[PDB]
């Protein structure tokens, strides 16, 4: 009750072309949502 | 009262050379914040910054005595400051 | 000890005199804390408090030293360190295979 | 928006773990002040995260926010957050007030406790009413009444004395507690927070008196919980807490006997002004602590109390019989000094 | 919950490195334990 | 021989055996010669060596000594031929097998 | 000096032993210079860079300039030479 | 008994002293507690050395990569 | 004292080691007595 809502994170593992649009929807949002990606899985995460 | 009457200090009173930034002088302070002799023309006066410092925060509370002195003072009076006023054995 | 300290000085067959003494005293206190403490001064209080903090610090860090020197603690710390070390050595082996491969490649480029 | 995206890399220096990356990404995705990050870490119960990110070198802190976070860590039963906040500059002497302590006694977070039943019982005994209202603010005077009932005997808590009632009526550094860890010990013992009580036992003075008071309070609360037909696990846990505090007092007595015998006697005998003018020996006897009095220091202290103002201590019994039967034999005895060990009742 | 986690990824099945899978799994499990978080997945037993 | 003596010091410090470590030295080069004068008599010896003196002390942790005198003092070469002849005479002896 | 202060914090937690651990710094680079203005008066200090919290005394030396180094090296060197010329009590 | 007998018993008690202290040292070294302590401190030192080797090999592999790229 | 003072190549005055033995004996230093006995000092020639 200090004046904040619950925090939301977005974990991305691999993914396709749609998860880039999901990341765009998460980042360009009020309030913004941080996105944590992982490396070594491949596909959209590796290009990110 | 001995510390003010024995240890001296110097104060930045110059022509305020701008060099890079107009606010930043040769001594780096703000241009309107004023009040070696080469380009700083500094003036000598008794000190008004000495005593004890109480560290608030940072774990344990420790008091540390402190003094502001000139950079050109002879070390003998400073040594007598530590041995006499500051109660520090050799 | 507290029962015999709070008891009157005179024994029971002569205690009636002492009883009359208390009766008279009580009547005088009408007409005009069970224990044995020490009532020390302030410097002695500070010395006792500092001794208590010394003992508390000694007890806590000897307990920590006894826990850290236990054959049991050592067997656990050693096991964990050995597991982590096996993990890293595997990694170092992989990096060295890769480096021998790179040395072969550089010898080729030569 | 590259600053929100946190990339984890296997190996290298990508935090070597998922969770530092996730929680750090949350902390700088919130992007708020350090009180907000500290309250988030308090909610997550992550002391290492708050230590390595929020309390890094050069963190700016608002005035009064650290004490608010200290209160929030105290009401949520977070031992290591209180340790971290104490280690980062917050002091109990400037923090603990009467109103903050009353808020601590009236909190609803943390584990359950049997304090409300005790307040209801002492309110029924004081004014024979009955059940308390649900929106009842437990005053510190009611807490003082609860301690007295549990301690027992002729004990008189500092809350129920006329000075504290005068200060309470005139206000609801005078409101600050001179020994705040005593009050925090009593509060943590009453609301059944064992780890917080063990943390508060280490910090502050009069540790032996605090341990014996906590032992008797835990035993009395266990007896009251067994008498009121409550859950038996509460009574077993309170008896376990009483035995732990008794073992702590015994080990402290062992350490004091190992260091200095006479200073251990002086620790065992001196009047505790903050504990109804009692004595550590009296508190141990009132707690029925068999192992405390059976210790060598207490036994030889009782031997010193036994002989009065007499040195003697060699072929006991015969000399005092010869003194009783022959009063001219009294003056041939080695008497003790005027201020060697003056055990008195009223000075 | 004190924390919401939204896991997104590819709907096709994929295989990752064993150490990467172990580190990601231990991280996700520990993060959902210690903070008492809610994990939001795709439901069906595909891929991520 | 100082390294061998340090090795024998470590051997005495952690192992139960008596190693037979017969050293052959010139008699005239050992320090405190008059300290070692006697006939079947136990003579004390000092392990201090004066750095000013060119003569050197015997090793402290040896078992037997075959100190050989050619007459000269402070010079070597009084022991090499005798040691070689003794090693040959030992090697001529048949082993117990 | 930060590692020195961390060592001194451990020492506070290693033993009540007291280290006389004199710090010589330029006066011009210290944060909150107005917080340390007084004559034999205890000034609270908050933990340009801050002074170390676990030090015992200070010989803050002012050459007049603000935000620059070089105001302390010669004074510290001459004071070390002067104390090294002092005879030990043996 | 005689002076030579004094010398022989004077030698005998020193074999007894040396056997006592060095069997006590062998009993202390062949016990479990010490061996565990020696093993744990050399696991301490070996762990740090191995982390150092890890980091130095990371750097060396980076160097070999750059060198082969130049090639 | 063992690694530096009693290293190989250290010259020693005559009678100084006996004074060091006396000073180590009066100042309860059993390990310095051990080091001085192990560096050539004999009690037979020292104790008067």
């Amino acid at each position: 009750r200090i004046g904040q809502g619950v925090p939301v994170v977005a974990l991305i593992v691999e993914g396709g072309p749609n998860v880039i649009s999901i990341v765009l929807e998460y980042l360009r949002d009020t309030p913004p949502v941080p996105v944590v990606v992982c490396d070594g899985s491949g596909r959209a995460s590796d290009i990110l | 009262s001995w510390i003010e009457r024995a240890f001296y200090k110097r104060e930045c009173v110059h022509i305020i050379p701008s060099t890079k930034d107009p606010h930043r002088c040769c001594c780096g302070r703000l241009i309107g914040q004023h009040v070696w002799s080469i380009s700083k023309h500094t003036q000598l006066s008794p000190t008004d910054a000495f005593g004890t410092i109480e560290f608030q925060g940072g774990g344990h509370s420790n008091k540390a005595m402190y003094v502001r002195v000139s950079f050109d003072t002879k070390p003998d009076l400073l040594l007598h400051l530590m041995t006499k006023e500051w109660q520090l054995e050799l | 000890i507290m029962t015999f300290h709070e008891r009157p000085v005179l024994p029971p067959p002569l205690i009636i005199f002492s009883h009359m003494t208390m009766i008279f005293q009580h009547l005088c206190c009408r007409w005009r804390d069970y224990g044995l403490k020490l009532f020390i001064t302030d410097d002695e209080l500070k010395k006792v408090h500092d001794f208590e903090e010394q003992c508390i610090e000694e007890y806590f860090r000897e307990k920590d030293d006894r826990f850290n020197s236990s054959n049991d603690e050592r067997i656990r710390v050693t096991s964990e360190r050995v597991e982590n070390m096996s993990m890293r050595l595997e990694e170092v082996n992989e990096r060295e295979h890769s480096m021998k491969a790179s040395l072969q490649t550089v010898d080729i480029r030569l | 928006k590259k600053e929100l995206i946190t990339v984890f890399r296997m190996g290298s220096e990508g935090h070597q773990d998922i969770d530092l990356a996730i929680l750090t990404a949350l902390l700088k995705g919130a992007n708020a002040s350090a009180p907000d990050q500290l309250s988030l870490a308090l909610a997550w119960n992550r002391v290492d995260i708050a230590r390595s990110q929020i309390f890094i070198y050069g963190q700016q802190w608002p005035v009064g926010s650290l004490e608010q976070a200290m209160l929030d860590a105290l009401v949520l039963d977070r031992v290591d957050f209180v340790k971290l906040l104490i280690e980062n500059g917050v002091s109990m002497h400037r923090f603990l007030t009467i109103s903050r302590l009353e808020e601590l006694y009236n909190t609803r977070h943390g584990p359950s406790n049997t304090l409300y039943h005790l307040v209801r019982d002492v309110k029924k005994r004081e004014y024979p009413k009955g059940n308390l209202p649900p929106d009842y603010r437990i005053s510190l005077i009611d807490i003082g009444l609860v301690i007295e009932y549990l301690m027992g005997g002729a004990y008189r808590c500092n809350y129920t004395r006329k000075r504290f009632r005068t200060l309470y009526h005139n206000l609801f550094e005078i409101n600050h507690f001179p020994f705040p860890f005593h009050e925090l010990m009593v509060w943590a013992v009453l609301m059944k927070r064992q780890k917080m009580a063990l943390f508060f036992w280490q910090h502050g003075e009069e540790a032996m008196a605090k341990a014996l008071v906590a032992c008797k309070l835990c035993k009395a609360m266990a007896h009251e919980a067994s008498e009121n037909d409550m859950v038996d696990d509460i009574s077993q846990e309170l008896n376990h807490n009483s035995r732990d505090f008794g073992q702590l007092a015994v080990e402290l007595l062992d350490q004091s006997y190992k260091q200095d015998e006479q200073l251990a006697m002086k620790l065992l005998t001196y009047e505790l002004k903050n504990w109804s003018n009692a004595t550590c020996l009296q508190l141990a006897v009132a707690a029925k602590h068999r192992d405390f009095i059976a210790h060598t220091c207490s036994q030889m202290l009782l031997t010193d109390m036994w002989m009065g103002r007499l040195r003697m201590r060699k072929n006991s019994g015969l000399k005092v019989i010869l003194g009783i039967l022959l009063p001219p034999s009294i003056l041939s005895l080695e008497f003790k000094n005027k201020d060697d060990m003056p055990y008195m009742t009223q000075a | 919950p004190k924390l919401l986690i939204s896991v997104h990824g590819g709907l096709q099945n994929f295989e990752l490195q064993p150490k990467l899978k172990q580190v990601f799994g231990k991280g996700l499990i520990k993060a959902a334990m210690t903070t008492g978080a809610w994990i939001f997945t795709g439901g069906v037993n595909t891929g991520v | 021989i100082r390294h061998v003596g340090d090795a024998l010091k470590d051997h005495a410090s952690k192992s139960r055996g008596k190693i037979c470590t017969i050293g052959i030295a010139p008699w005239g080069i050992v320090e405190n010669q008059e300290d070692l004068i006697g006939r079947d008599v136990v003579r004390p010896y000092q392990t201090m060596s004066n750095p000013m003196s060119k003569l050197t002390v015997l090793n402290s942790m040896h078992s037997h000594f075959i100190l050989a005198d050619n007459g000269t003092t402070g010079k070597y070469g009084a022991e090499v031929k005798l040691r070689r002849q003794l090693e040959k005479h030992i090697s001529l002896q048949k082993i117990n097998t």
